[PDB]
């Protein structure tokens, strides 16, 4: 649902 | 040559599931977990995936494969145009873990998770200043959230939400301007506010709405994850799920060895060595997902909510920024090493919204070293013939690159780029002389003001499953940690979501325009939009990664044992 920070992949 | 969305969606078992039992799941992190079960406080997607069993930190609505709204979840919502209101309706037997009763003041307190600012939360954004009184709550002009009202009080299921202007993105998932999440307000309301995020009453001992409840949490490592017999909905199949964190180093290792059944979240590196395991079906689809480079560009006023474009750097001039986002290689190291799976982005709107995408949109995905030199020499930056890099005032060129761990090829990539701009006579160096760690690198960009010892840095996203992108570029959000701040950029976005872009003819050059726009003011530099691939052990049953897909977790088995 909402945006969320990733690894990289 | 780049591999197409003919990837299989689901996998089709024809074996029967039994009773339960133990399932293995993993998710690539090289970063330890970062256990937070209130969506409000958890900002990476690592986790967020990880809390999947038990509720998606306690998801509220049901959703079709186009991410729109359904009926028959944990609440039902529904929207009236001329009033300007949401009226969410929770289950009448929709509980926590501990059998207590899931009431409409869970649901309001999620909104002061995120808008009273001493939980520390950096998921405030003016799509949530849309909601009437919310600002003023806010800001600590009001005691309470005047939009937000009960019907049948704050024992009842009846939640009202007031609106100042109605936004398209209503009726699907991932809008923004609404929130879809519950916290246990009774079993948290003894906490203070600024204690709540390292509570273990929020980390390692939670309550959850979902099929499975965490039976014990390993800090930084595991989730136990047992049936919640105080579930609304179906019973679940399996026994029990363990949900860990693996390394990159470990992943392929991890596979060959049965250890896992499903591994989410792998890097297209090593799908070469993932294709040739027998004994598991790798499915795959269009990942909801975009890398970009950006840069830094002020500070964020914490007290005020809001970007404040005001650092001084040579990053401040339209022909620096594209330049060098011409300089990079993207499509380059795309074909050495990424599988085909990564394709350069033109824009920042995902393939996966294929409705708002457009081919007409030029951007960053060919390299154009003669363009780069151009831009920068008829910009005032002049080659240096001794340094070899371009200089103003005597004021060399010189920025610092915050590159980020990742896969065997992150430092190497981090690298590629450094000699693009090289060629183009730009001075890049590594923050620290070392690539930044998962954890510490989120601290370090989401954190107020703050940072000034970074000038490029590689933002990689689990977008929002709505197309809009307010809750990432608006003014007010911490999420725009490059902190930029441009009068068109911020109509553009109000644009997209405007009452005109109910019309979706509208909207769609709405999208174009700002697409165009965000490509030539450069702030940010789209990289890559991605094709994921998972991992599926041959014993699993029911599984599949269709959006659709509601009782996933819980119509889900395995056909054998170890
Ligand atoms: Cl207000």
């Amino acid at each position: 649902r909402p945006p969320g920070f990733s690894p990289f992949a | 040559k780049l591999k197409a969305g003919n990837f299989d969606v689901a996998y089709q078992n024809p074996d029967k599931a039994i009773k339960g039992g133990n399932l293995k799941v993993a998710y690539q992190s090289d970063s330890p977990m970062k256990a937070q079960w209130l969506s409000g406080l958890s900002n990476d997607a690592t986790f967020a995936t990880m809390s999947g069993p038990g509720g998606g930190q306690d998801g509220l609505f049901f959703t079709d494969s186009g991410f729109k709204f359904i009926k028959g979840g944990a609440a039902d919502v529904a929207l009236d145009k001329e009033s300007k209101t949401a009226t969410i309706t929770l289950r009448k037997d929709l509980k926590w873990s501990d059998g207590s009763e899931v009431t409409a003041k869970d649901y309001e307190f999620t909104y002061e998770t995120i808008a009273n600012p001493a939980y520390g939360s950096d998921r405030w954004t003016d799509s949530l200043a849309n909601i009437v009184g919310l600002s003023d709550y806010h800001t600590g002009k009001a005691k309470t959230i005047s939009g937000i009202t009960f019907p049948d009080g704050e024992n009842g299921k009846v939640i009202k939400v007031q609106f100042k202007e109605m936004k398209p993105g209503m009726t699907q998932s991932g809008n923004g301007y609404f929130l879809e999440t519950v916290a246990p307000y009774q079993y948290l309301k003894d906490v203070a506010p600024k204690d709540l995020a390292s509570s273990p009453k929020t980390t390692t001992k939670p309550l959850v709405t979902g099929p499975f409840k965490p039976e014990n949490v390993v800090a930084g490592e595991s989730i136990k994850y047992v049936p919640n017999p105080y579930y609304w909905g179906e019973k679940p199949k399996l026994n029990s799920i363990t949900y860990e964190v693996v390394s990159t180093a470990k992943s392929v290792a991890a596979l060959s060895s049965s250890k896992y059944d499903i591994i989410n979240g792998m890097v297209s590196s090593q799908y070469k060595q993932v294709k040739n395991l027998k004994g598991y079906k790798v499915l795959g689809q269009q990942a909801m997902y975009i890398s970009l480079m950006y840069y830094n560009l002020g500070h964020y006023d914490a007290k005020n909510s809001i970007n404040v474009q005001d650092r001084k750097t040579p990053l401040q001039d339209q022909n620096v920024r594209q330049a060098i986002g011409y300089a990079r290689n993207v499509a380059e190291v795309d074909n050495k090493f990424s599988n085909g799976l990564s394709t350069p982005a033109n824009s920042l709107i995902p393939p996966i919204f294929k409705q708002f995408t457009s081919s007409s949109v030029k951007g960053y995905e060919k390299q154009d070293l003669d363009k780069a030199n151009k831009l920068l020499d008829e910009d005032g930056w002049k080659l240096n013939k001794s340094t070899g890099y371009r200089e103003k005032d005597g004021k060399e060129l010189s920025l610092v690159y915050a590159a980020r761990v990742g896969d065997a090829n992150a430092e190497t990539i981090a690298q590629n780029y450094i000699q693009q701009w090289k060629k183009i006579g730009v001075k890049v160096s590594l923050y620290n002389g070392k690539l930044m760690e998962f954890n510490s690198w989120v601290d370090h960009m989401t954190t107020p003001p703050g940072a000034n010892d970074w000038d490029i840095t590689d933002g990689s996203w689990s977008l929002a499953s709505e197309p809009s992108q307010q809750d990432l570029f608006s003014a007010a959000a911490p999420y725009n940690f490059g902190h930029f701040n441009d009068s068109e950029i911020t109509k553009d976005l109000n644009d997209i979501d405007s009452a005109k872009s109910e019309n979706p003819t509208y909207r769609k050059a709405a999208f174009v325009k700002y697409q165009e726009d965000m490509n030539k003011k450069a702030y940010v530099i789209p990289t890559n939009f991605m094709l994921n691939y998972t991992p599926v052990n041959k014993r699993v049953v029911g599984m599949t990664l269709d959006y659709g897909a509601m009782n996933t977790w819980s119509e889900i088995g395995v056909s054998s044992a170890k």
